[PDB]
């Protein structure tokens, strides 16, 4: 039926560290693969981006745990979307909803049938996270000086198109994962004067 | 007024939770609805005086405005600012429209804002009050009551595998 | 930014200040006026009522969105009683 309270997926987790906790409902919205994000968890998160943050040098850790709370944000504000309505308030927090639509729909939603998002190598995979939370504080940095929200999302599409595609490009040339972060620097240079 | 039927038991908990998130909602809703009342009543007062001294101002009768659009809450609240013998009479009760029946427009729009989103607000109270929350307490009944009985008749199933 | 609609004779005083003043007499392309009115940004507009039984739909449209201000005036002649229908159903609906 679904109910993670049996039995096996009981005592399962109680003498495992690591819990993919899949759901129909992302399933339904062929939301693949389906990990439900806000329950599944794993207990070697912090030493993994300790390791990680490393090899790579990139700041890793802070990423990943801010893009973890973008997402975390995400589930309280739809929370109300049913009480209040999408342009009611906390218009700043729309920019937190329509990117981590693209982290959830640009990011997370990894098609294992494509002949090149079947697998996304570490150094790629930096580029996308990257590329979304830049703008996540881009927007940001824009809603602080006063630019409208409506003009920005325009710029987004413009750009957003292209990190849709994100998954599809190949590993060997991740500069264009790399070039089009320079792209979104661009706009709001072009776009709030 | 079953909703569908979701039998799990964490769900039922994670339905309480959900039904005092309801109840929070509906008193927030509720005092949002007579504050927002509360203010619009204020400006129909004003709203109606100005109509009709306008109508009777206007039957015996670079110039541009900036409308910066204030907020509160829900709707935002429009603020106009302006940023510029019987011919000349004309022209000058004219002129005297001016000043009003642009702050005609400011009140009257104002008040059909606030009104409009009255009804929203209405609509989604009443929508939460009767059906959202009687649909919740009723499954969680009906749920409890399931597993109430499927409780008990495993454990005479058990006895009958304790008498073998 | 502000139009003006309605009889020329009733209206022209306005084209006095900076005031787009329109002299439409149609039901659809008053509409048409108000559209093109709308995606301007003029804060607000003044309608003789004479003007605004016809299109009433695009003023009921408009009238959740602030801009623009949709304003219902009597023309040289008289009003339709606009204001008398508009402030009576809309204290009801909201009470």
């Amino acid at each position: 039926g679904g109910d993670i309270s049996e039995p096996v997926t009981q005592n399962t987790l109680r003498v495992v560290k690591v819990f993919w906790g899949l759901d129909s409902s992302l399933a339904q919205k062929r939301h693949f693969p389906s990990i439900n994000w806000i329950q599944s968890y794993s207990l070697y998160s912090t030493e993994v981006g300790r390791y990680m943050d490393q090899i790579l040098q990139q700041d890793w850790s802070d990423m990943v745990t801010e893009g973890m709370r973008i997402l975390q944000e995400e589930e309280q504000l739809n929370e109300i979307v049913r009480l209040v309505g999408i342009d009611s308030l906390s218009d700043n927090d729309r920019l937190t909803l329509e990117v981590a639509k693209s982290i959830r729909e640009d990011y997370l939603q990894q098609n294992a049938f494509d002949d090149v998002d079947t697998f996304t190598s570490r150094e790629k995979q930096f580029n996308m996270l990257k590329v979304i939370l830049t703008f996540g504080k881009e927007a940001r940095k824009a809603l602080s000086l006063g630019a409208y929200f409506n003009e920005i999302m325009e710029g987004t599409v413009a750009v957003r198109e292209r990190i849709s595609r994100s998954k599809y490009i190949p590993e060997e040339e991740l500069a264009k994962i790399s070039s089009i972060n320079e792209e979104i620097k661009e706009t709001i240079q072009l776009i709030v004067s | 007024m079953r909703l569908n039927v979701n039998p799990t038991r964490m769900e039922l908990t994670r339905l309480k939770k959900q039904l005092t998130t309801a109840t929070r909602g509906h008193k927030l809703l509720k005092d949002k609805q007579d504050e927002l009342m509360r203010q619009f009543i204020l400006l129909i007062r004003k709203n109606n005086e100005l109509r009709q001294a306008i109508e009777k101002e206007t039957q015996t009768a670079n110039v541009s405005i900036s409308v910066v659009e204030k907020n509160i809450m829900s709707v935002k609240v429009p603020l106009m600012n302006f940023q510029y013998a019987e011919l000349d009479r004309s022209i000058d009760g004219f002129t005297q429209l001016l000043p009003k029946l642009l702050k005609l427009a400011e009140v009257e729009k104002t008040c059909q804002l606030m009104a409009e989103e009255i009804e929203k607000t209405r609509r989604r109270v009443n929508a939460l009050e009767y059906m959202t929350i009687p649909q919740l307490e009723e499954t969680i009944y009906y749920i409890k009551m399931k597993l109430e009985e499927n409780e008990r008749a495993e454990v005479t199933r058990l006895i009958k595998v304790k008498n073998m | 930014k502000i139009g003006v609609v309605g009889d020329k004779d009733s209206v022209s005083p306005f084209r006095l200040f900076g005031f787009d003043v329109q002299h439409g007499t149609t039901k659809t392309e008053i509409r048409k006026t108000i559209d093109e009115m709308a995606k301007n940004e003029y804060g607000v507009i003044y309608i003789t009522e004479q003007c605004a039984n016809l299109v009433p739909e695009t003023i009921e449209r408009y009238k959740g969105q602030l801009t623009p201000a949709i304003i219902l005036i009597p023309s040289h002649q008289g009003t339709l009683g606009i204001g008398l229908e508009e402030i009576q159903n809309s204290v009801e609906k909201a009470v």
